[PDB]
Order: C-alpha cells, then structure tokens, then sequence
RNA sequence: UUCCGUUAACGAACGAGACCUCAGCCUGCUAACUAGCUAUGCGGAGCCCUCCGCAGCUAGCUUCUUAGAGGGACUAUCGCCGUUUAGGCGACGGAAGUUUGAGGCAAUAACAGGUCUGUGAUGCCCUUAGAUGUUCUGGGCCGCACGCGCGCUACACUGAUGUAUUCAACGAGUAUAUAGCCUUGGCCGACAGGCCCGGGUAAUCUUGGAAUUUCAUCGUGAUGGGGAUAGAUCAUUGCAAUUGGUCUUCAACGAGGAAUGCCUAGUAAGCGCGAGUCAUCACUCGCGUUGACUACGUCCCUGCCCUUUGUACACACCG
C-alpha cells in the first residue's frame, strides 16, 4: 500500500532522488562545482559532472535516517582513506565550506532547519516529499 | 589400477615421520593382505588407488 | 594519440592530473572520447583555456607557479643557497644515498 | 605488446553482430582477447548487444549468451 | 505472543523482538529482503529457507543488530531468528513442533542453535600479532 | 529437493566414478550440501574433520592467496559463483559435476620421498588437486588480460591441455622414475 | 576541581612519599608502617615503629603532624598523626631488616647477626624465615650468602600474602651491602598472625 | 594432564577411609557431602576430589583395594 | 523532600560491597525508598613499563593494572536523616561523597 | 640565569622520586621516570593482573 | 620428580601442580532516571496497519548493557585398551571433554652477561675555582664514496580512481585565567585554517562513533599501479622552523641469488582505532574487523631432558 525509505535500497534510492533534485530546478549551484575536490585525501575531483546533486541526495536520505548532525559530523562521514605515500595510510576527513553550502541550500528549499539540540533536523515538508517518491518507486 | 582398502596402520615411518606405513587388502581380492606406504593422512577403512600392485614393504619402515 | 584528453595531456611538462581536469571541462568538452577523435575545432579551445588559466576563471591557488620572486602564472646556486647547493630536506642521511 | 584498437570500423561492427548469437559465451575479456579489440570498446559492444538483445551484469564481469 | 531472543556472534549481538501479526519481518526496521551485502543474504534466509515461510506466517519478527563487524551481524541475525522462532513454540503454542523444528535446524547447521564460542585472545607483547614475534637476526 | 546452491544448483544429480574418494567430498545428496560455500564452521579442530567439508567451501577458501587476498572470502565466493555460472551456461551441464570431474582427473596417484616412489592419500589427493587448480588460475590470471573468473572456468573445464594436469603429469613422471 | 583518576593517583604517591620519608627518619626507633583513614574532617596517619617510647619522645609527634598539614599544603585541625607499637616485631619483615643492619652497623659480625634474627624471628612465631646476604663481607670478590629455614614457598598467588618480605641497601665502611628478609606466616583465621585465609595446599579434615 | 595431584588423591583416599558410611556414588552428591565434611578452598579443587572419589566408589563396588582400611 | 545522591568510590570489591549493603538496609531502617544500589562500570587504569633499567637485554615488559569500583544511591528524603545513617563508621578503601539530587 | 624559555620539553619535567630528565612518564599526572616508578609500583598501588 | 607401584630406605622441604586475572555459558538471583526493552498516550507521514520523535517522577520489566554474589566441568556415564592401578583413545550429552583458552607468579647454581649515564645506593681514583658541576648563546649527534640490522610503501586489472550502503572494541579527555584537555553546534574558508554559542573534572559531553559492498572510467601499456625527488605556494605548533593544505616533477620498481625469520585457530595473514612518546612531529603496548591452507607427526636438521657407555677434557671439544 506504500513504500517508504526503508523499503527501497539505498542506492536506487539516492539516484531517483538526486534525479528528482536534477528535474525540480529550484536550488541554486556555486561556481566551484568542478574544480574543488569534496575531500583533500582525494586526489581526482568527481569525474561525475553532476556530482552535486547526487551529494544532495545524500544528504536528504542522511537528514532522515539520523537528527542533530552537524557540520563536522558530515565531515567526518564523507572522510576515507588518506594514504600519505611510502608512509601507511590513515583515516581523513572531507570538505567543510561546501558540505556547510549544501546545507545552507537544503535550509532555503526548508527541507531541513537548525534546532536547539545542534546540527540540523528534518521537516515535515522535506520527509513528505521523500515519502511519495519513496511510493513512486 | 588396483583399488586397495587400509586394513591397519603400523604408525609413521621415514626421515620426518611424513610417510604413513600400512596394510591393505584388494577390493577385488580380499584375501591378498599387501604392505604398502602413504604420504598424506589416512585413517583405517578407508579406500586407496594404486598403478603398481607388486611392489612390496617392510615393517617398522 | 590515443590516450584519453584526461591524461592526454599529462604528457606535456607542467600539467598532470589536476590542471587536465581543470582544462577538459572548463571548455565544455566531452569527455568519453579519446584524443585521436578529436579534431582541430576543439584544438583551438584547449590550447585558449591552457594558456589562459586566470581569464578562464582558474581558482588562484590551482595555479603552481605562485607569486614569483611577482605575479600568479601557471638562480638558486648562484645566489649561495643551502637549498640550491644541497639533501635540502635535512634528512638521515647515514644510510641512504648508495645511488653512487 | 599487444595493440588492440581503439576505435572500432564496421567490419567488427558487423562481424560481432553476426557472432553473438552463435557464441554460447560472450564476455568483455573473452570479446576483447579474441577479436583484437579494447576493453573499453568490449563494453562498448556489449551495450550495444543490450540495445539489440541477441541474448550477468556485474563491475568487473559480464555473462550472457 | 511476544518473546525476546538474543543472537549473538564475535561482538555482534540481534535482539529479536516477536509479535502476532501476518508474518513481518524487519531488521534494524529495514525490510529482510534489504540485507547487505546481497550475496550474503541467503545467508540470513536460511530459516526461513528451511523451515518454510507457513511455520512464521502468522507472526511477525523485528530484529536490531548492534556490534561487531559485518559477516558477525549476518551470523548474529543467522541465530537470533532461529532462537526466536524456537521460542515462537516453546513458549506459546506446543512441545512436538519446537521440538521438530529445533532437530531439523540441528540437522542442518549446529550453528544455528549452538552459539559458537571462538573470540579475539589478548595480544602478547614482544610481537606484532597476538601469537606471531619478530624477525629474529642473530648477527 | 528443498536445498540448492544459491536455489539454482541441484545436487541430486552429481555422482563420483571413483569408490576411493567418496567420503572425502561432501557431493551426496542426502546432507553436507549448502546454500553457499561461506560458513562459519570450525573445520581444523579435529583430524579428517575436513572431509565433511562440502567441496565448494575448499574451492573458494583456497583462492585466498596470496597475502593480498586473504581475508576476502566474500570475493572469493562472487568469483566461484560468477565462474559457476560461466561453466553451467557454457557445457550446458550442473556445475557441480564439472567441479567433480576437475578434481578428479587433477589428483596425483604417487609421488617419491626419501628416493623411493609411493602413494598419495586420498585427502591429500583432493588437496593437492585444488591447490594445483588455485595456483594455476592465479598464474593465468596474474598480467593478463582475463579476470579471475574467466580463467578459473577456463582452468576448470580443461581439467575435466591444462596447467593442473601438466603439473600432475610431471609430478607423475618425477615419481614413476624412482 | 580534580577528578577521580588525579586524585587517587595523587593520594598513591603521597602515601608513597610519606613512606620513603618516615623510613629515612625514624632509623634509630624502626618505622614499620604507617594507616592513613579519611573520616569526616579528619585525615588520620598513624605511624608504626618497633621501639614506641623513642617516638614518643610527645611534642616530636605534633611537630610531625604539622609536617604533613604545612608540607601538603593539608588543612589545619583535620589532619593528625600518632605512633603505634608493633603487634609482633619478629614477625614484621622491615622490622628485622632495619635491626639486621643495626646489628651489623654495630660492630657485630654479621654471620651472628642474622643467626641472631633467625632465632628471634622463630621466638615470634614464624612458619619460616629466609636471610640473603649480598655483596663483599671481606674479600674483594663479592658473594651472596643465604641462611633459610621451615616452610619458604617461592612462586604463586599466595606469594604476595603469605610471606613478608623486606630489602635494604646498608652502605657500610667499604661499600652497600643488599640483605633481604622473608618471613612465612600461617593461617590465622582471626588475621592478627598473618594472611586470614589458609594456603590451597593446607587442608582441614573434620573427624567424622 | 588428567593424573591427580598427591593431594587430591590423599585427601579423597582419607575421605572415603573416614567416611565410607554415607558417601554415594553420584558426583554431585559426593561434592555436597565434601563441602561440609572438609574444607576445601578452591570450587575445581573440590569437583576434582569429588569425582576421584566416585571413580573410586566404581573400583571399590567390584572388590577391595590398596587404599583405604578400616573394618 | 530533596532527594539526595551518595557515591562510593574504592579500589576494593567487598568494602564497597559490605558497607553499600550496610548503608542500603540503614535507609530501609527509617522505611525509605531506595532506588539501587547501582554499580557504576569500573574503570581500569592500564600503564605498561620496561623492566630493566638500562635498555640491555630482550626488551620485557611489565603491566600493572587498577581496578576503580563504584556504587550510587538515590535516597527520597531529607538530607539530615542521609547524614545520620553514614555518620557510623566506615572500613578502609571507600570513600563517600554526597550532592543534592 | 635561565634565561631560555623552560615552560616546556625535558629541562621543566624531573622524575618527583629520583630527577631523571628521560624516561618520564606522564599518564594520569605519575610524573615520575619509569625506574621509580616500577619501583613504587606496589606502594602506589599498581599491581600485576596478567 | 604428575601419579601407581618397585624398593635399603623412611619421613619431609622447594619447584610443578595447587593459586590469582580475564574471556567463554546462565531467559536463575541481586537492580539499575549518568544504561536499556516493550506496550500505551501525544505529535509526523502514507481508522487500522506501516512508521520517526517526545512524555507518562513506576505503564511494566532487566530477556537485551552494566556489576556482584552464585552456579556450571569433575572426565561421570558408553565402548575399547591398559593390570584387575596410574591412566589413554574413540562416543552421546553439554556452552565447554585440550587441567576450556590466554596470561601473572614461578626452585637451587651461576654468568666476571647488562646497568656507576635512574636513584641524596655506594667504596677507590680523579676535578674542587683561568672548575670535568652550575646559568645562558650557537652547533652537533640528522655526515656518506660504503657494509649490515628492524619495519613502511610497491611491482598492479583479485587493482588504481570516482560515486553511493554501512557494521566495532580498548582507552583517554580540563587551572577557567575569554582560554592550556576532549571537544558538540553555528558561521567563514576550495583545503589547510579562523570567530561565536557552549557541554563534560565525566556510562551524562567528545562517543550520533577501514578493509569490505552495488555502479562506472580504465584495458595489460612501467599505465590512471608506484610516488621516490624537485620547485612554486598558504597556514598551524613552537619564543625561536617540526608538520600539514594546492598544483606542477613523476626515480628505482614487472615477485627478488646464497641465506634467512614467524606461525596450527577466530590463529596466520589483511585493514584500521586508542594509549605511551608530545609546545609540534608515529616505533612500542593494547583494542577490534575480515578471515583461511596444511599439520595434529617426528627426532632428519637445530636444540633440550633422562639412562647406559668411553675419555689422556675439568678454563671442561672454541678441550
Ligand atoms: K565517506
Ligand atoms: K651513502
Ligand atoms: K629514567
Ligand atoms: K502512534
Ligand atoms: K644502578
Ligand atoms: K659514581
Ligand atoms: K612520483
Ligand atoms: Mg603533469
Ligand atoms: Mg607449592
Ligand atoms: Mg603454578
Ligand atoms: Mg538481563
Ligand atoms: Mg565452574
Ligand atoms: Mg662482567
Ligand atoms: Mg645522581
Ligand atoms: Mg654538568
Ligand atoms: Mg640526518
Ligand atoms: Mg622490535
Ligand atoms: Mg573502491
Ligand atoms: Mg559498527
Ligand atoms: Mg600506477
Ligand atoms: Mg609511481
Ligand atoms: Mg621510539
Ligand atoms: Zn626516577
């Protein structure tokens, strides 16, 4: 009778969504989109020219699994492997400024807002939206 | 090409104890009791090929 | 030739991975073809973006010759330099260096 | 060194499209060590087999007929 | 009917929480059909696979699994369903088909009512790993 | 019956032409056939406890080499699965037997040791034979333009001329001579 | 203000501190201990010492009672310190040690000596006692004498409370000298002897 | 490995040559009677004691040993 | 009235067991609700060291370790009555802090 | 007179029992070299479990 | 040298065992607002049902986590073997049939083994005032044509690279001076980094805690494996330059001769995390994750132990 973000996969999921970010047409863009690598480790910025819209979907399932992340907690989500050459590899981050944007962005469509108990939470508006397309699968 | 079945065990032989010295009877003689040796581990009622079924052995090898 | 225009043009001395990026995508250019399709009308465009980083609105920074001894562009041994005589690093060097 | 070609002319245009309905296995390595072709242009070729369909589809294998 | 059943494995450990209903099952609130990696999943479709979807159609099953790596939290659920449709038996309709279900998952896997003791030993010192030393050079 | 290799394989049809190496693989019908070769099972406790290993699980934890491989049994069995599905649509038969037939035309008969030539047991027959099939797919699989699978069903189906069977042959012939 | 970790770590080396500072001061009376308690507004230290009346002097008691209120920085009225006497002064190893090297500081020979300890610690009451000797005695060559009797367990748990064991390092005219004491004690249930708990291999049989 | 300390073995021998009256031959009964009538520090101590005991009590029911005396 | 919070903290398992069964049934004297006791997780201090003193020899190394236990109580009343029932004595190794909760 | 900067590094921390400038540990604030403090291990409190 | 027995020995001391710590099982008990489970009530979306969050000073409970008292395993039963002992092998059962695993402690006798540069442990010799200490300034230990030793990163397609699922434990964390520690959140900054709101002297706050896994560009080329080495550049730490960001540079390296080291089960192997080191910079000690091949035998080599035997050795065959 209804298929909601548990019941599709993640990954179907995020693209459907990012092509539905893709067809909406109402968040803007930075003039940076191709040039900034999204984590300082990586060394290839994303080859995907639409990068980040799929990023934003990302962040729309996020915000609705869990509450109250900030802007390092999608830092340090989005980090990975760091390897430093010759010496081993370690655990590093990923980009602050343009995980910050999106947010700021993801606010203006008031998908989300900020909240007492720090970071960022969903609306009802934005988890609605997520629900129909979840049933649209 | 003479399938033989391992009757007895009489404990590892040879420089590292890595063959295994045993008895074995023909599946299609039973009655002819041969000696022969096994790398590998083998336990008792078990069935072994073999080419040559003339080759014989000695005890305590 | 027959390299992709990603690391095509990895070949030629100062751009490797990154200012190749910066220049296949930066012209509006496809990018799942290789160098032997391309053709002299996409030529011209590369070699515009590639000589022209700062008027193609190239990050500052992405620039590798940065402010020169003075203006952002993409001697030492006679000035008596420890770094133009020398390892410059200061390293360990009791083990290494068995090169020679 | 093997120089297999980069950009594919009509004759293994065709000479794939007349194969694969014979060949009881095509693969992207198999395609490309026998037909003298890259690997790129082995998926290239299979995508087009899927616009045709003469017939899995995984990240680092294909297996159809 | 409503019964807790802990699966654990290594560090990994699935509270199953049951329910009458018409045979829902879910972990960590995802669908079972959603277990990943997907190649394991017939892993974690073994009882039901084997003692057959009419044995659990009427109650349903809602599972959180916590700890551990990922193939432990596979093996964690890969128990803890089987603890709980035991329990399913045991505790709220007869003796025989427990007893029935508990000998054929038996048969099948030792595993799947048999919690498997192996655990992580302590590291020693004078070594990298836990049992392995260094390189030893005399001269 | 209710039990099939990832429900697509059917076990009741594979059969051994040998009554010496029954026991040793976990091929019958009737039990130590599974869903998949991944399990959790403590099979070194205990001497012959491998033996009720089923067959599948030895092939898949033996392609675990090397020391940039081990650990990876998810991508070992993908593999055999991916090969498994190779094999079937090709010969048009249950793969099951042509793992079977592999295994039991890639076994030695006798080595020489000591140097004097004597047998091999049936166990060590079995391994040897699936070691001999792991290394030689890694061999041709190593700068090469075939992935893992290709050259495994490749490796699989020759030994049914081969790289398994030519080791065999000269260990063979290494023993024969003494 | 300070957390838990800092202040039990801080306490353990205080304690510490008040131990090497007692044991270098009290040499002619044989400090042998000391119990610090903390009731309520009060922070009590009382010291051990083999010989009491010496300690007592009990002015010297106060001066060194302000030595830990002013020294620690401790709050005046809650802090106080006393001198106690030894229950068993055989039976307590450092006791012995320390009157080990004052027998042999004396002019005594040392060899006497430890028979001397050896006989007073079995007049206390021990179930064994072990005396090690090392270093030069008159020889330039230096080697290591040992006097032991009764029961001497070496390995285990019950190493840790069923023995007492002391060293010390007396300098003597012609270098240090290492002596080591450990003395056995038996099952007292009551705990005044020894350990309250009998060793696993003691056994007690009632008859039927 | 599996052999018994002296100690085990004496005191399992004094039990039974003390206490032969009462002292059955099921383990945990034999554990049960020790507890109270010996005072044995450590639980596996005990368990080891008690099931020498009973092995003994299976020698004993076929015949007289070498151990114990008393009527 | 004013609900009152004790915790016990030591180094030693049965002082702090006995003296927190003491304190608990002292409460359940005055026929007071208590909410415990709650055994706080203990926390191990763990510090490895090198046995000799200069670095000769197979590198050896010692590791001591320190247990920290812990008990609370929540106590449903004034907190005159708490301090009449920890005022009684107490045994070596525990110490008591009290707050208002 | 000590006129570099001691408000760090090894010529501001000794060992509180001996005065050692290597060998310092610091954990929970021991601030004492490890001899000593292996020394004192017992008195301190610091006792072997395993 | 554990025991049974044999017995010119009898009766005893150490060592071993016994002991202690941790893990492994408990739907049994103790009891949890600085920890949780369920139902309900409310609000969120598609009455019910799927479903996320918030309360209910008791909705109920401790099955799930914590920590305590306890229990559980003792080889007892089965068969065989052995002597009818000591015990061993294979069985059912059980969480466990190896004293269950892993550790701590661990006898006598020595080494001219190491440490005087850890010690207001110390004897002798030496400096004791153009001081061999003391205080600061600067350098040096970091040298390099060269030999060796322990590890890090690779030789790639089982992979690199780029998207998108996401599962741990151990421990540690403030002087409040605006604020020295852990840092949450907001803002700015491509990244490196900076400002503001603040919490935690702690199960409360940090703590909401990777290889692997769908998808694709590579395509067998010393190539996007590899990044040695260089230059330009920004900022952090530090009183004073170490490290970290961006781009450019892109060396050897295509499984390694004689020799050689570790390891038998959640072990090896692979991947990270914490702590020590610390004004700044990670090898050692632990933690967890994925997870196998073979062996379960032997004294062939390298040793160790015991008995007999030979000896011209006793600094003891390097005699
Ligand atoms: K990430
Ligand atoms: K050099
Ligand atoms: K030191
Ligand atoms: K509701
Ligand atoms: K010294
Ligand atoms: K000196
Ligand atoms: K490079
Ligand atoms: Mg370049
Ligand atoms: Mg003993
Ligand atoms: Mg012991
Ligand atoms: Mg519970
Ligand atoms: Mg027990
Ligand atoms: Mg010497
Ligand atoms: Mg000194
Ligand atoms: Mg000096
Ligand atoms: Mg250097
Ligand atoms: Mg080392
Ligand atoms: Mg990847
Ligand atoms: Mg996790
Ligand atoms: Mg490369
Ligand atoms: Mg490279
Ligand atoms: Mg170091
Ligand atoms: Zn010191």
């Amino acid at each position: 009778t209804a298929r909601t973000v548990k019941d599709v996969n993640p990954h179907e999921f995020v693209k459907a969504y990012s092509a539905h970010l893709k067809r909406s047409g109402k968040m803007e863009l930075p003039e940076w989109v191709d040039i900034v690598k999204t984590a300082r480790f990586k060394e290839l910025p994303p080859s995907d020219a639409d990068w980040y819209y799929i990023r934003a979907a990302s962040m729309a399932r996020k915000i609705y699994l869990r509450q109250g992340i900030g802007i390092g907690g999608f830092q340090k989500i989005y980090g990975g492997r760091q390897r430093n050459g010759s010496r081993p590899p370690h655990f590093c981050k990923s980009s602050g400024a343009v995980s910050r944007n999106i947010l700021q962005e993801l606010q203006k469509m008031g998908i989300i807002d900020v909240d007492p108990k720090g970071g960022r939470l969903i609306t009802s508006q934005g988890r609605r939206d997520l629900d129909q397309v979840a049933g649209t699968v | 090409v003479k399938l033989a079945v391992v009757v007895k065990v009489m404990g590892r032989t040879g420089s590292r104890g890595q063959v295994t010295q045993v008895r074995v009877k023909f599946l299609d003689d039973q009655n002819r009791l041969i000696m022969r040796n096994v790398k590998g581990p083998v336990r008792e009622g078990d069935i072994l090929t073999l080419l040559e079924s003339e080759r014989e052995a000695r005890r305590l090898r | 030739g027959k390299q992709k225009i990603m690391f095509a043009l990895t070949s030629i001395k100062g751009v490797g991975r990154r200012f190749s990026n910066i220049v296949c995508k930066k012209a509006d250019i496809d990018m799942n073809k290789r160098a032997g399709e391309l053709s002299a009308e996409e030529m011209d465009r590369l070699m515009a973006v590639v000589h022209n980083p700062r008027q193609f609105k190239v990050p500052d920074w992405f620039l590798n010759r940065k402010k020169d001894y003075g203006r952002f562009s993409q001697r030492l041994k006679k000035i008596r330099n420890h770094r133009g005589l020398r390892r410059v690093r200061g390293q360990h060097t009791k083990t290494t260096g068995r090169r020679g | 060194k093997v120089n297999n070609a980069v950009l594919f002319d009509q004759a293994t245009y065709d000479k794939l499209l007349t194969e694969v309905p014979k060949y009881k296995q095509i693969t992207p390595s198999v395609l490309s060590e026998r037909l003298r072709i890259n690997g790129s242009l082995a998926r290239r070729a299979i995508k087009d087999l899927m616009e045709r369909g003469l017939i899995s589809i995984h990240s680092s294998q294909q297996i159809f007929t | 009917g409503t019964v807790q059943c802990f699966g654990r494995k290594k560090t990994a450990v699935a509270v199953a929480y049951c329910k009458p209903g018409r045979g829902l099952i879910k972990v960590n609130g995802a669908p079972i059909e959603l277990i990943r990696p997907e190649m394991l999943r017939l892993k974690a479709f073994e009882p039901i696979l084997l003692a057959g979807r009419s044995r659990f159609k009427d109650i349903d099953m809602r599972i959180r699994v916590r700890g551990g790596g990922k193939t432990s939290q596979i093996y964690s659920i890969r128990q803890a369903i089987a603890k709980s449709l035991v329990a399913y038996y045991q505790k709220y309709v007869d003796e025989a088909a427990k007893k029935e279900v508990k000998e054929i998952f038996a048969r099948y896997d030792r595993t799947l009512l048999v919690a498997d003791p192996r655990r992580c030993e302590p590291k020693k010192f004078g070594g990298r790993g836990a049992r392995a030393r260094f390189q030893k050079s005399y001269r | 019956g209710d039990v099939k290799l990832f429900n697509r394989w059917t076990f009741e049809d594979v059969q051994v032409s040998d009554i010496s190496l029954n026991d040793y693989l976990a091929v019958t019908s009737m039990k130590h056939y599974t869903f998949l070769p991944h399990s959790a099972g403590r099979y070194s406790a205990k001497r012959f406890r491998k033996a009720q290993c089923p067959i599948i699980e030895r092939l898949t934890n033996s392609l675990m080499m090397h020391g940039r491989n081990n650990g990876k049994k998810i991508m070992a069995v993908r593999i055999i699965k991916h090969t498994m599905e190779i094999i079937h649509l090709l010969t048009d038969a249950n793969p099951i037997q042509i793992i079977v037939d592999a295994i039991i035309n890639s076994g030695p008969r006798e080595d020489a040791t000591r140097r004097q030539a004597v047998d091999i047991s049936p166990l060590r027959r079995v391994n040897q034979a699936i070691y001999l099939l792991t290394t030689g797919a890694r061999e041709s699989a190593f700068r090469n333009v075939k992935t893992i699978a290709e050259c495994l069903a490749d490796e699989l189906i020759n030994a049914a001329n081969s790289y398994a069977i030519k080791k065999k042959d000269e260990i063979e012939r290494v023993a024969k001579a003494n | 203000q300070i957390s838990k970790k800092k202040k039990f770590v801080s306490d353990g080396v205080f304690y510490a501190e008040l131990n090497e500072m007692l044991t270098r001061e009290l040499a002619e009376d044989g400090y042998s201990g000391v119990e610090v308690r903390v009731t309520p507004m009060r922070t009590e230290i009382i010291i051990r010492a083999t010989r009491t009346q010496n300690v007592l002097g009990g002015r010297r008691i106060r001066e060194l009672t302000s030595v830990v209120q002013k020294r620690f920085n401790f709050p005046e009225n809650g802090v106080e310190l006393y001198a106690e006497k030894v229950v068993n002064r055989g039976l307590c190893a450092i006791a012995q040690a320390e009157s080990l090297r004052y027998k042999l500081l004396g002019g005594l020979a040392v060899r006497r000596a430890c028979y001397g300890v050896l006989r007073f610690v079995m007049e206390s009451g021990a179930k064994g006692c072990e005396v090690i000797v090392s270093g030069k005695l008159r020889a330039q060559r230096a080697k290591s004498m040992k006097f032991k009797d009764g029961y001497m367990i070496s390995s285990g748990q019950p190493v840790n409370e069923y023995i007492d064991a002391a060293v010390r390092h007396v300098l003597l005219r012609q270098g240090v000298l290492g002596i080591k004491v450990k003395i056995m004690l038996d099952w007292d249930p009551k705990g005044k002897l020894g350990p309250t708990t009998p060793l696993p291999d003691l056994v007690t049989i009632h008859p039927p | 490995g599996r052999v018994r300390t002296k100690t085990v073995k004496k005191t399992s021998r004094q039990v039974i040559e003390k206490y032969y009256s009462r002292m059955t031959l099921d383990f945990h009964t034999n554990k049960k009677v020790l507890e109270e009538v010996s005072i044995l520090q450590s639980k596996r101590l005990r368990n080891k004691v008690a099931g020498f005991t009973t092995h003994l009590m299976r020698r004993i029911q076929r015949g007289p040993v070498r151990g114990i005396s008393l009527k | 009235q004013h609900r009152i919070r004790i915790t016990l903290s030591s180094k030693s398992v049965k002082n702090l067991e006995k003296v927190c069964s003491d304190l608990v049934r002292g409460a359940k004297d005055k026929l007071l609700r208590v909410k415990g006791p709650v055994r706080m997780p203990t926390k191990v201090l763990n510090i490895t060291t090198r046995k000799s003193p200069c670095g000769e020899g197979t590198n050896t190394w010692d590791r001591f370790e320190m247990r920290v236990h812990k008990r609370v109580i929540d106590l449903v009343s004034s907190p005159d009555v708490v301090k009449q029932i920890t005022s009684i004595t107490i045994e070596p190794g525990v110490e008591v802090e009290v707050t208002i909760s | 007179w000590n006129s570099h900067p001691k408000n760090y590094g090894p010529g501001s921390r000794v060992c509180r029992v001996c005065g050692n400038s290597h060998g310092l540990i610091r954990k929970y604030g021991l601030m004492c070299c490890r001899q000593c403090f292996r020394s004192n291990a017992k008195d301190i409190g610091f006792i072997k479990y395993r």
